[PDB]
């Protein structure tokens, strides 16, 4: 069944049983802002990665291609 | 070294830091040996803040290792976290020691 | 099912609006107001701290050492 | 919880006292020059932290009865997370 | 003009604005409140004009005004590094608290306005003057308008309230009195930068020790001598419960920063193990009690005399982070104590009547807002991390270990016993069962006044949790001259 | 003053007018009723506490039995110290360090 | 069936979030370049060289001979 | 204190399998004791030796009972004392 | 998890003395339990396996009193833990 | 050395005296006639008490001095303080006795201690301008009067705490102090 409850609380986390006919396009659109500011995080993160010991070129290694401590590394063991 | 950035002249004090051959009843000599021995204190201070950051450097670059090859930064480090203190100018203000 | 979200936010029921007691544009343009433009200001007000000053002494007092090379060699 | 963090906040007090940090590369760079009576009293406290969040044979009587909760919060939180801390 | 004394004169301008418009415009009651609400924001701008001049590394007192007039008893203003947040947490306090009766005061709210305005003048002047006869003119000029404005718009037994907050005050400034009396005739005068450089005997040191500590150890206030508190902070209107706990409580710890610290160095180097044990007791005894009140505003009354022990021992811990934590404590408990007050003298005794907790139980079920706000209040009275409060006790408690280790560790206890009240009082009230069966008629949530001055007093909190350098920055080298004492290998560089 | 008497003693099913608390509306209430309600530290009544520090004990001697057992027969240590050429002396820390075991006695 | 808005408390979060970054962006003066016009505006009016320090020592003189005459005056011999 | 080579060597292989032994023999008789018998563990009950050490070891070796009698009732009483006395 | 699902099927009960069958009525719940707790209980070649008995040889590795003293408590402890399994 | 047993009774004359006076008064303002002879007869109690109150702060006061042979504040304080403990006797109350104790035990401590000036206050005899003057000037002063007044550590630690404090635990604990090397190198 369903517990009766008042309908003048407003809660900020919703309420008993909220749910708005818009769940989706809100939900889009708060989506959009966790992506926004994630990579806005990533950003950063990837700006102050700092490290000490270098990867070998042949190991699988997924922050080649974002970090700045090694990619101007990497060009920089690039000259010779 | 380092030059000396244009922040770094108005603070910097003017008189090496004592109350010794000084005159208590010139309030701007007293004031300004005051700062300039609460200047030396914190400075000390912080060659200690430098010293764990060029240790705390190390300790991630070797790891196992790290008891051999930094342990010449670890020393520096020992020898301020005993002396560095700020212990203010009021003690030095009101007793003479004279050597 | 899931019930659709309602609720009366400062106890304002759906018929009616929310009334001004007078102290809304004082404290949000006046207190509010003040204290963020306030830290804008903090942002580009000098660092004047002991610390900071502190620092680039000690930046110097570590570089007559092995400790802390110096940029630019005497 | 709170019982174990005082012993947890003294050590931290300890660690502070005679290390003037407690930055985890400046305490163990350090700890194996330290006086070993200093090693004890930091590492009892934080021995007696331990047990209230790893419920142990004094400090546990949270443990059992926080399962009043939903199962959920038990798996995630009572049973591998929360209580190896 | 200085900057100081235009913030001791607008409270008078808006004192002499409220009296005089009813022989201009029956004017309505809501434009005198209109008026003391906007004076107390210029007061804000101001304090905040001068924060964004103020220079952190400066030994001299700033925004001073020359006076070549002197008299017998002149005013003096400065503003230094110890000073400019207590002033910063009075001119941020007071909007809150008039707001925080916007609804409430009913009658004489010229009376009420007047008072709070007169009485934030008087405050301000306590952390600007720059002597300690001055410091005295003003820690009890606020008598009259606290025993006036309790006794006018008091709960049931102002009477009693009232007659305790005047005689414990005005008996412990006495024995104060008799101390600062005492350094002039020694020194010949009170200025800040005269008086600091004067020693003193011992045997002067310790009996001026006392009379002082007699004063403050009445207004931290110390456990057993605590009973105007229970009683003035309780039946005080809300907004005079805010001042009282919020500003009045810290004249007494600031008090230690100009007439205990710099100029009884040895006196308290010697004194503390009494501090101490007065410290401790206090934090151990306050806190049972306050695990067994039923009143709701005594419970966060008398919590707060269990908080201003740990920040006591920190001032007389000699320690450069016991003094910065200390202040940090006493700043983060304006905000914390001021929010609980709003909880439940202001959220709960206006809509109940009542301050008994045992009419209260599980108002999470009907009022979500209020449940939220009185959460985080809650956690930061017990200084739980992210809050300004938790670095404030962690730093005073860290400089009471290492100046005495057992007095330390027994105020280190509070870690465990103010969480025990903390969330005792939240599970009893937000929490516990479904609601209280003596509602009658249910409640509304918070209204949007409610929702603004928690907001606030949980922002500034936590803000200055995270980042606490906001404050700590401009306190470091000013209060670096309230430490005693020398290293071997440092003291009396040639 | 009533009977001071927790109220986990009192009847669930019966009638109350506040149910969660198990009181009567106008019930008269102990000067200890803040302490006394269901929102208290709950009260075991297994046994009485003279009986329950005997119980303890006889598990506690169990366990200094068991422990008495393991002292007496035990089986000694196998394998010798490891030798470390050069006792680590520099890779621990130096000489103001714990070293390892380099021909010391055993 | 009823649509729950956005709500001004969304904007005033994201609102401030990103007016942060933006306000961040301009308070940095730049990697070699001097400080930006608005840096030095807030130092120029904060000066003080030596203001205070001049009105400081002017001021405790003043009160130091003011003390040594009391002191005169209510020391003299009956 | 490295142990890790006197781990896998010098230790005997019956302690080795001994958990093993130990893990499939004593649930046998649980599964003897339960469905196969499903008496002695009645008669083991109701004796008067064997009635309490269900009841001790059910009710947590009345630790918590030592812990509100004794710790937290006491500090609700010393609380009592100092606001009414 | 597996207790969770168990809950769930039940209207919301956890007693023992009034749980029984469900093999048949619950066998992908029974299934994954069964698979718990055999790592629980360290049956070879598991995922605790390794993790949970590895210790006691560790503890017998060390060739001291304590370490012997410790693996018999271990044991019978372990040897409850098939019990309650 | 004094005679204490000698002293109490003059000690109580005085005071005991006084009370007899107050009882004399008593009778004039009775509404009643009870005789000349009524001064014994109910006002007796009061100059008893007056007189009892009197020497018994007299002797302990006394019998106090000669126990330890120095004279000094605090020798009031017991005297008085047992003088109080008279008080309450005439009562009979425990609370009476510990209050009056304390109060009449503290009042003869504060003036004795401090020289109440009811029989006048010491002589300066000295330049009252130059003792203000010296007392407001010695704002340095030699570091054996601080050392010898708060000690020596908690964070107190002049030039030399280290080289003595390596003795100081020698003598006591019987340890040379040598901190470890601590380097590899060196
Ligand atoms: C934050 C950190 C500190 C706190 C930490 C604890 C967490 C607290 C969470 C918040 C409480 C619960 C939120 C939900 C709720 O109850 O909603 C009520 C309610 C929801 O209903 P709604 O329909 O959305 O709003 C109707 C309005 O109340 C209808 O009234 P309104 O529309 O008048 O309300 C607007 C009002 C709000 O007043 C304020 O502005 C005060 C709040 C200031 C927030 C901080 C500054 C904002 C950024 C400034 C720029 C960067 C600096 O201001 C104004 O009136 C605007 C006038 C202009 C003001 C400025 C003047 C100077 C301009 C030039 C400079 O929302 C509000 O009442 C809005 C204010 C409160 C929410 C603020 C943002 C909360 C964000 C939560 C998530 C993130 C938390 C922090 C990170 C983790
Ligand atoms: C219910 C509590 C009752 C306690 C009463 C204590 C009364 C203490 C006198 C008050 C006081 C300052 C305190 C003023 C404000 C604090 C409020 C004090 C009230 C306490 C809440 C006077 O202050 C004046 O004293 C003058 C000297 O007399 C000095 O000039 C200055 O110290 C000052 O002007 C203390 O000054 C002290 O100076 C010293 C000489 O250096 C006097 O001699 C001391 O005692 C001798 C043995 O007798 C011993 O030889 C020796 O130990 C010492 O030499 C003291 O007797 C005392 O006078
Ligand atoms: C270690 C030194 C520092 C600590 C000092 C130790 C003393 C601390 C305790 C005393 C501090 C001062 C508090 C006194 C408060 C008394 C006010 C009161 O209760 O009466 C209100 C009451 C108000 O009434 P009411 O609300 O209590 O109820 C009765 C209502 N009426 C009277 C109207 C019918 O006012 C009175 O009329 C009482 C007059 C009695 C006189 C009180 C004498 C004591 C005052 C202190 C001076 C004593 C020496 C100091
Ligand atoms: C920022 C942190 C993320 C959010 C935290 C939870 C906030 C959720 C808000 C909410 O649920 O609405 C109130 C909820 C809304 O509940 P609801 O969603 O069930 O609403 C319907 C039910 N009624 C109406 C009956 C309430 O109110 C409550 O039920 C309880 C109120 C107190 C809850 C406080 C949440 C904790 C907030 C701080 C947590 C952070 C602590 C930091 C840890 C210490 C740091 C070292
Ligand atoms: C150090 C001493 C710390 C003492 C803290 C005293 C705090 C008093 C607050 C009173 C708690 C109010 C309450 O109802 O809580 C009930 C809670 C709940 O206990 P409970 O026994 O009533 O729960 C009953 C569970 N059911 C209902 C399922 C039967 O009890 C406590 O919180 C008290 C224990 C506090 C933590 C134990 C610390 C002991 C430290 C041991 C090492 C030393
Ligand atoms: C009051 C409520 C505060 C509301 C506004 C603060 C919101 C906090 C979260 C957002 C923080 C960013 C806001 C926008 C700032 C953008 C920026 O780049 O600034 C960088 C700065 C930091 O820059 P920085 O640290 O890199 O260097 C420049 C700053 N100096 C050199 C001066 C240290 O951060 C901020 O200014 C945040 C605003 C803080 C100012 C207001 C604090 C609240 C009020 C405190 C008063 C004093 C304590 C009260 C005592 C009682
Ligand atoms: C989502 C997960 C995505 C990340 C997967 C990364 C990965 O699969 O490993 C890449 C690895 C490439 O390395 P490679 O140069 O090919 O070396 C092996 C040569 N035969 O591919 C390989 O061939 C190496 C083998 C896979 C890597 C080991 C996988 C098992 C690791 C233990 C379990 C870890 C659980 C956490
Ligand atoms: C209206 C509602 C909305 C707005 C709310 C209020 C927003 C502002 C909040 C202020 C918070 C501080 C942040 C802003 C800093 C601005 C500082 C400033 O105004 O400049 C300082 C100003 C001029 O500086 P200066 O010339 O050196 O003064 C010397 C006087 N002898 O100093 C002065 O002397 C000014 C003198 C006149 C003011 C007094
Ligand atoms: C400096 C202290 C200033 C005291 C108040 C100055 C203004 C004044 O006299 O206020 C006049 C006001 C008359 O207002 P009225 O129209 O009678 O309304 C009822 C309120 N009594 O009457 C008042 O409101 C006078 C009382 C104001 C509060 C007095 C605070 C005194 C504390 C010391
Ligand atoms: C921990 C969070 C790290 C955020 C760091 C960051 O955002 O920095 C980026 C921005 C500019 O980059 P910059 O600081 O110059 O990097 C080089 C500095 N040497 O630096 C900034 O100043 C931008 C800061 C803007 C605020 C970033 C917020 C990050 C998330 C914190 C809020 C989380 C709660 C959000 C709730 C949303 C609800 C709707
Ligand atoms: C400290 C210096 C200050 C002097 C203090 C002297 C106390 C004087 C008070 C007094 O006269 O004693 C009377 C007081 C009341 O006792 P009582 O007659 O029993 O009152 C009935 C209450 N149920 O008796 C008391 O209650 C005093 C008990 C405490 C005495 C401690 C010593």
């Amino acid at each position: 069944p369903k517990i009766p409850y008042p309908k003048h609380v407003w809660s900020p986390a919703g309420g008993w049983y909220a749910q708005p006919a818009n769940w989706k396009q809100n939900t889009a659109i708060f989506g959009l802002v966790i992506f926004g500011i994630t990579a806005m995080v990533w950003k950063y993160s990837a700006e102050h990665e700092v490290r000490h010991k270098m990867p070998e070129p042949d190991r699988f290694y997924p922050s080649r291609y974002w970090v700045k401590q090694i990619k101007d590394y990497e060009r920089a063991q690039k000259e010779k | 070294p380092t030059p000396e950035s244009e922040a770094f002249l108005a603070k910097k004090p003017q008189v090496p830091p004592t109350f010794d051959g000084v005159d208590y009843e010139d309030n701007k000599r007293l004031k300004q040996a005051q700062d300039a021995i609460i200047r030396e204190q914190w400075v000390q201070v912080m060659m200690g803040r430098l010293v764990r950051e060029e240790l705390s450097k190390c300790y991630y670059r070797e790891g196992v290792n790290h008891l051999e090859k930094c342990g010449k930064l670890r020393e520096r480090y020992l020898q301020l976290l005993a002396n560095a203190k700020v212990k203010g100018y009021l003690f030095e203000q009101q007793n003479y020691w004279s050597k | 099912q899931y019930d659709p979200p309602t609720g009366w936010l400062w106890g304002v029921r759906p018929g009616e609006k929310y009334q001004n007691e007078g102290w809304e544009g004082p404290f949000f343009y006046g207190f509010w107001g003040s204290l963020i433009v306030f830290a804008i200001a903090y942002a580009y007000k000098p660092d004047t701290s002991i610390q900071t000053w502190a620092l680039e002494e000690a930046r110097r007092r570590l570089e007559a050492e092995g400790i802390l090379e110096d940029p630019n060699p005497t | 919880n709170r019982v174990g963090d005082c012993f947890l906040t003294v050590g931290m007090f300890a660690i502070l006292w005679s290390l003037g940090n407690l930055d985890y590369a400046t305490v163990f760079s350090l700890a194996p020059y330290i006086n070993s009576n200093v090693v004890i009293i930091i590492g009892i406290c934080l021995l007696i932290g331990a047990m209230a969040k790893s419920s142990q044979v004094g400090l546990h009587v949270w443990l059992p009865m926080a399962m009043e909760g939903p199962t959920p919060v038990s798996a995630l939180i009572h049973a591998a997370t929360m209580v190896t801390a | 003009m200085s900057l100081l004394y235009v913030l001791l004169i607008i409270p008078i301008i808006g004192i002499f604005l409220i009296s005089t418009i009813d022989s201009f415009y029956f004017f309505n009651v809501s434009y005198y409140k209109k008026i003391a609400l906007i004076t107390t924001i210029l007061n804000l701008i101001v304090s905040l004009i001068i924060y964004i001049l103020f220079d952190f590394s400066n030994n001299q007192f700033q925004f001073i005004q020359e006076n070549l007039d002197l008299s017998f008893y002149d005013i003096y203003l400065g503003v230094d590094g110890v000073s400019i947040y207590f002033v910063l947490l009075t001119t941020i306090i007071m909007p809150i608290a008039l707001v925080s009766n916007w609804n409430s005061i009913t009658n004489n709210i010229k009376s009420y306005l007047i008072i709070m305005l007169l009485l934030e003048t008087l405050l301000l002047a306590v952390f600007l003057v720059l002597d300690v006869l001055l410091f005295y003119i003003f820690f009890e000029s606020i008598l009259p308008p606290l025993f006036i404005l309790i006794g006018l718009f008091g709960s049931s037994n102002k009477v009693r309230a009232s007659f305790y907050i005047f005689l414990y005050t005005l008996l412990g400034s006495l024995f104060l009195l008799l101390s600062i009396l005492t350094m002039s005739s020694i020194v010949g005068t009170t200025y800040f930068d005269v008086l600091l450089k004067s020693s003193f005997e011992y045997t002067t040191q310790l009996f001026l020790f006392f009379g002082i500590f007699i004063a403050f150890a009445v207004k931290t206030p110390v456990w057993g001598l605590n009973s105007w508190l229970l009683r003035a902070h309780v039946e005080s209107p809300l907004g005079g419960s805010i001042v009282l706990a919020a500003i009045v409580l810290k004249l007494s710890l600031y008090g230690v920063f100009r007439l205990i610290l710099p100029i009884l160095p040895q006196a308290s180097l010697n004194l503390t193990y009494i501090v101490y044990a007065i410290g401790a007791i206090t934090v151990l005894y306050a806190s049972f009690s306050t695990l067994r009140t039923v009143d709701v505003k005594e419970l966060i009354a008398y919590s707060s005399v269990a908080h201003a022990a740990i920040y006591l021992m920190g001032v007389f811990s000699n320690t450069i982070q016991g003094l910065e934590g200390a202040i940090l404590l006493g700043l983060a408990h304006g905000f914390v104590s001021s929010g609980l007050f709003i909880c439940a003298g202001g959220i709960l005794y206006d809509r109940t009547g009542t301050r008994l907790i045992y009419f209260f139980r599980g108002l999470t079920q009907i009022m979500p807002l209020f449940s939220l706000f009185f959460f985080i209040l809650c956690l930061g009275n017990a200084g739980t991390p992210l809050t300004l409060n938790f670095v404030g006790e962690f730093m005073s408690l860290y400089g009471t270990l290492e100046r005495l280790p057992i007095a330390g560790m027994l105020a280190s206890t509070s870690i465990i016993f103010s969480a025990a009240y903390s969330i005792y009082m939240y599970n009893r009230i937000a929490f516990g069962g479904s609601v209280s069966l003596y509602f009658i008629d249910c409640f509304r949530d918070l209204t949007k006044r409610e929702f603004f001055i928690l907001f606030t007093l949980v922002s500034f909190t936590v803000i200055l949790g995270i980042y606490p350098s906001f404050v700590l920055d401009g306190l470091h080298y000013n209060i670096s001259s309230v430490v005693y004492g020398i290293e071997p290998n440092a003291s009396y560089l040639t | 003053n009533p009977p001071r008497i927790k109220r986990q003693f009192r009847d669930p099913h019966a009638d109350w007018w506040d149910k969660q608390e198990r009181r009567n509306f106008g019930e008269p209430v102990h000067e200890d009723h803040d302490i006394l309600g269901m929102f208290s530290p709950y009260e075991y009544t297994w046994i009485t506490p003279g009986k329950g520090l005997f119980q303890i004990g006889l598990f506690i001697a169990s366990f200094l039995g068991l422990c008495y057992v393991v002292k007496l027969t035990y089986p000694d240590r196998v394998s010798y110290p490891r030798e470390f050429e050069g006792g680590l002396e520099r890779e621990l820390g130096g000489a103001g360090a714990v070293r390892a075991f380099l021909c010391l006695d055993d | 069936n009823v649509e729950e808005p956005l709500g001004a408390a969304f904007y005033i979060a994201v609102g401030g979030i990103a007016s942060s970054f933006v306000i961040y962006n301009i308070s940095r003066p730049g990697p070699n370049g001097e400080p930006s016009s608005l840096h030095k505006w807030f130092s120029k009016i904060s000066d003080y060289k030596d203001e205070w320090e001049t009105r400081n020592t002017l001021m405790a003189a003043a009160l130091e001979q003011a003390a040594h005459d009391k002191h005169l005056l209510l020391t003299a011999e009956r | 204190h490295e142990i890790m080579i006197d781990t896998e060597f010098a230790v005997p292989v019956l302690f080795k399998l001994l958990p093993f032994i130990f893990t499939i023999s004593f649930s046998v008789i649980a599964l003897t004791l339960s469905e196969l018998l499903s008496e002695l563990v009645i008669y083991f009950k109701f004796s008067r030796f064997g009635y309490n050490i269900f009841g001790f070891f059910n009710q947590r070796f009345l630790i918590e009972f030592f812990y509100n009698k004794y710790i937290t009732n006491l500090i609700l009483n010393l609380g009592g004392q100092i606001t009414k006395i | 998890l597996g207790a969770g699902s168990v809950i769930h099927a039940v209207a919301d009960n956890q007693d023992f003395r009034k749980f029984g069958g469900l093999i048949s009525y619950l066998p992908l719940t029974y299934s994954v339990m069964l698979i718990a707790s055999l790592s629980l209980v360290a049956f070879p070649f598991m995922t605790g396996f390794y993790s949970k008995d590895f210790i006691l040889e560790s503890a017998y590795g060390q060739f001291s009193f304590s370490g012997v003293a410790v693996y018999i408590i271990a044991t019978i402890g372990a040897i409850f833990t098939t019990l309650y399994s | 050395p004094k005679d204490a047993v000698h002293l109490g009774l003059k000690g109580a004359a005085v005071v005991g005296g006084i009370g007899l006076l107050f009882a004399a008064v008593r009778t004039s303002l009775a509404r009643k006639n009870v005789g000349p002879w009524a001064i014994f007869t109910r006002n007796g109690k009061l100059a008893a008490t007056f007189a009892a109150v009197g020497g018994a702060y007299d002797f302990t006061r006394a019998a106090a001095a000669n126990l330890r042979e120095k004279e000094d504040w605090v020798n009031n304080g017991i005297g008085g303080l047992f003088a109080g403990a008279t008080m309450g006797l005439t009562t009979g109350r425990i609370p009476r006795v510990l209050g009056f104790a304390a109060l009449t035990g503290v009042v003869l401590a504060t003036a004795e201690y401090a020289g109440s000036g009811l029989r006048g206050v010491f002589k300066r005899d000295v330049d009252e301008y130059e003792r203000k003057e010296f007392l407001r000037k010695n704002r340095r002063r030699p570091i054996e009067e601080t050392l010898a007044e708060i000690g020596e550590g908690r964070g107190i630690k002049p030039p030399g705490y280290y080289e003595r404090r390596a003795q100081r635990l020698k003598e006591k604990y019987g340890v040379d102090i040598n901190p470890v090397c601590a380097d590899p190198d060196q």
